[PDB]
């Protein structure tokens, strides 16, 4: 019924989110991103199946090879928000666990909704990052699409090699959104140059670079 | 003339019926398309009816303001959607919880009739009707007009290597809802395309958006038989979204470049 | 031949809008596409 | 500063079809208004020819500069630069 | 007959070959279709070898096969597209002749080299030569207003 495929969805947004934070440089478990629909459903799911949104949140840390590749990797924080919709005591509250916590980083998941004037305070928890994600945005990995080639992001040594290499001045490459959905999937910031290596038809393969804003 | 080229998992493409139960799935129906005829009947007795059209069948069913609100709906659609008369008196129910009390005749009546009961009036009770006719969703996603059942040819690869053609099975649609049909389940998700570049933007980052628009110009332009060389339409489609955002080719957006004022004032 | 006489014009206008889009694109030494600014459009024109 | 030492020199070795066009003009302007011819000329009198057939000997007193996209440039002499 | 350095040449011969086919088949053209502009005939330059050496005629070869091989593989690594020692110019100028050397593997190999067309020395060399130049005299030209 409803609740069957509600449940669906939930895993499928939990899976993406956890190949989202895999991709960004922290581990997970082998057996956490296999989980299987049934063996997350006795996980969370309780008597009633009605879904468990706080015994879904989990923290991961960077693996060696990105710590070493990226050192502002840092802690990372996923939570997914009971309430519907997110007001001012939500982000709050979130955001005193998260500044408490010591996490450089933290990835907010709501399900319809957030109040703009909410939405105001989030840039002022610095120096901590926080990001939000609508389930409904999650429930299917677009990098995984055909059309979507893969972004590599860069460490400040590459970009500064690259800018080198093309005697180029910082805004003279190709501007990507920092809303660009590929670049939320990455966590963008300001500054951070992407790789995008693509299916050509003359070459075969072209590597083509991307600047964020 | 927005469209969507939806393409099912490997097991359903080679399949007529489970493709056509996604096709049902996804159709995006309402009460209107089903619903026939709509009457506002004044049946003073909250208890019973003074309407011999369903006399029977509330009396067998029964086993406030006495503003009744009465419609027909056409068995012909309805059976074409394979959707029972339950499931719509449902749907109605748990859209205004219990606001008007909701009954339902049978399968074999002669007229699937709902009786919906408000528990100045008359003025209402009208709007309320079309607010019914027009919001209450049955099922399939919002902004799909309809769906097409279209069958494709693929080459494939063979195990001996050799290519082989394949007829596959498809779903090609009029206008567009990309976020949520890619999300639908028993449709891939990586290969779901629309004509509508701007969605790809939205949704699907800014290379897929360049890769969809050069495949939209390499058809129109190829439509007629002509042929351009590829690196053409490639530099024009990454001229195009340079910028990371989609510049159309116009003066509004060519001018709110920032390249010299002389080039810009010439335009 | 109204359908000449209105195609043409249509024509003509979206070939001066298009050359007015693209009629600082050059291809410079390096291999790269750059308009007037130095901005790049591609590494390398035509990826060829 | 804006120069490129010799040894560093990466650009195409060839020569364009665009700098064939100018070192002609060039070169035929220069003779075609008493100027000095650097070959043997047996019976030909356009200057233009005596451009081309100067060319093809590789004997250009000319020196190609290419303008990179930054402003930095790098120097040819005609007299090294592989004619097609 | 009966040789080993011989055969494992061979072996990473057919070996590129067979990871060409791969990443061609499954990353570039998926669809399968394998008629594509590139720069360069191959055909027209075998058969104007072919006739100006009048390479018909059952006529045994002397063309060993290291010669082949490390002919082909040495011109994989000339086809110059970009002049500079940076590693991202190295990276670059891999990718972008990778499906014009694929299609040039594709061509000469051995069985076809010493069987189709069965050239001479002179003959294979003069047709690298000849590959060379052709392709260093296909490439865009700086300034050109694309």
């Amino acid at each position: 019924e409803d609740n069957n495929r509600i449940i669906s969805r939930l895993w499928r947004s939990f899976r993406t989110v956890k190949e989202m934070a895999a991709d960004r440089g922290y581990f997970i478990s082998q057996e956490e991103m296999d989980q299987s629909l049934e063996e997350f459903r006795s996980k969370i799911c309780d008597s009633m199946g009605n879904p468990q949104r706080k015994l879904m949140s989990f923290l991961a840390n960077p693996t060696p090879e990105a710590l070493e590749k990226y050192s502002d990797l840092g802690t990372l924080w996923v939570e997914f928000c009971d309430e519907p919709s997110v007001g001012i005591k939500t982000m709050r509250n979130f955001c005193l666990r998260i500044q408490e916590k010591n996490f450089s980083t933290g990835i907010f998941i709501y399900q319809n909704n957030i109040t703009p004037s909410a939405n105001k305070m989030i840039p002022t928890v610095s120096p901590a990052i926080i990001e939000t994600f609508q389930e409904s945005d999650l429930v299917v990995n677009i990098t995984h699409h055909e059309l979507v080639p893969k972004h590599i992001r860069l460490s400040d040594g590459e970009k500064s090699q690259l800018l080198q290499r093309y005697k180029l001045k910082e805004s003279q490459l190709p501007r990507i959104q920092r809303e660009d959905p590929v670049a939320r999937y990455l966590g963008l910031k300001r500054g951070q140059v992407v790789k995008i290596i693509r299916r050509s038809e003359t070459s075969g393969r072209y590597a083509s670079y991307r600047i964020c804003l | 003339t927005p469209a969507l080229t939806v393409y099912l998992d490997r097991e359903i493409a080679l399949d007529i019926e489970k493709a056509k139960v996604i096709q049902s799935s996804i159709e995006y129906t309402t009460l209107k398309n089903v619903t026939s005829a709509t009457e506002i009947y004044y049946d003073p007795d909250p208890t019973s009816t003074v309407i011999e059209e369903d006399f029977d069948t509330v009396e067998a069913y029964f086993s406030q303001s006495p503003w009744l609100l009465r419609l027909e709906l056409d068995r012909a659609r309805m059976l074409d959607k394979q959707l029972t008369m339950n499931q719509v008196a449902d749907k109605i129910s748990e859209v205004f919880s219990d606001d008007l009390f909701v009954m339902w005749s049978e399968d074999n009546a002669d007229k699937l009739i709902i009786r919906c009961r408000v528990i100045e009036e008359d003025q209402m009770l009208k709007r309320i009707e079309a607010h019914m006719l027009d919001l209450i969703a049955l099922r399939g996603i919002p902004g799909i007009s309809k769906v097409y059942m279209v069958k494709h040819k693929v080459s494939v690869p063979d195990e001996s290597g050799e290519y082989k053609n394949e007829e596959l099975w498809a779903l090609e649609t009029d206008g567009i809802n990309l976020a949520e049909v890619m999300a639908v389940p028993g449709v891939d998700s990586s290969r779901t395309y629309s004509n509508s570049f701007v969605e790809i933007l939205s949704v699907l980052g800014i290379e897929a958006t360049r890769s969809s628009l050069y495949k939209e110009i390499l058809n129109v332009i190829a439509f007629d038989g002509s042929y351009v060389n590829y690196r053409h339409m490639a530099l024009l489609v990454d001229v195009m979204t340079s910028r990371g955002y989609l510049m159309a080719i116009t003066r509004h957006g060519i001018n709110r470049a920032d390249t010299g004022a002389l080039m810009r004032c010439s335009f | 031949l109204i359908d000449t006489a209105v195609k043409t014009a249509e024509t003509g206008y979206i070939q001066r809008r298009l050359v007015k889009a693209l009629e600082d694109i050059m291809v410079h030494y390096d291999g790269t596409t750059r308009n007037s600014l130095g901005d790049i459009i591609q590494f390398l024109y035509g990826e060829d | 500063e804006l120069a490129i030492l010799k040894e560093e020199r990466t650009t195409t070795p060839y020569l364009t079809k665009y700098e064939r066009a100018r070192i002609l003009g060039t070169r035929a302007l220069q003779i075609s208004m008493n100027a000095p011819v650097l070959v043997d000329i047996e019976g030909e009198t356009d200057p233009l020819q005596i451009a081309m057939k100067e060319l093809s000997q590789r004997k250009i007193p000319l020196v190609i500069r290419r303008y990179l996209p930054d402003g930095s440039y790098e120097d040819w002499g005609c007299d090294e630069l592989i004619v097609d | 007959l009966g040789d080993v350095e011989l055969q494992k040449e061979l072996n990473s011969e057919y070996e590129q070959l067979v990871s060409d086919r791969k990443f061609l088949r499954e990353i570039v053209f998926v669809n399968g279709d394998h008629n594509w502009p590139l720069p360069v005939n191959l055909r027209r330059i075998i058969q104007n070898a072919q006739q100006i050496f009048h390479l018909d005629r059952a006529k045994a070869s002397d063309l060993t096969i290291p010669e082949i091989i490390h002919g082909v593989r040495d011109l994989c690594k000339k086809l110059f597209v970009l002049r500079g020692e940076n590693e991202l110019i190295k990276e670059a100028q891999q990718n972008a002749t990778s499906l014009f050397q694929c299609l040039v593997r594709a061509r000469l190999a051995t069985r076809r080299i010493l069987e189709e067309f069965r050239l001479n020395r002179d003959a294979f060399e003069w047709v690298l030569g000849t590959i060379e130049a052709q392709f260093q005299r296909s490439l865009v030209h700086p300034g050109e207003m694309v």
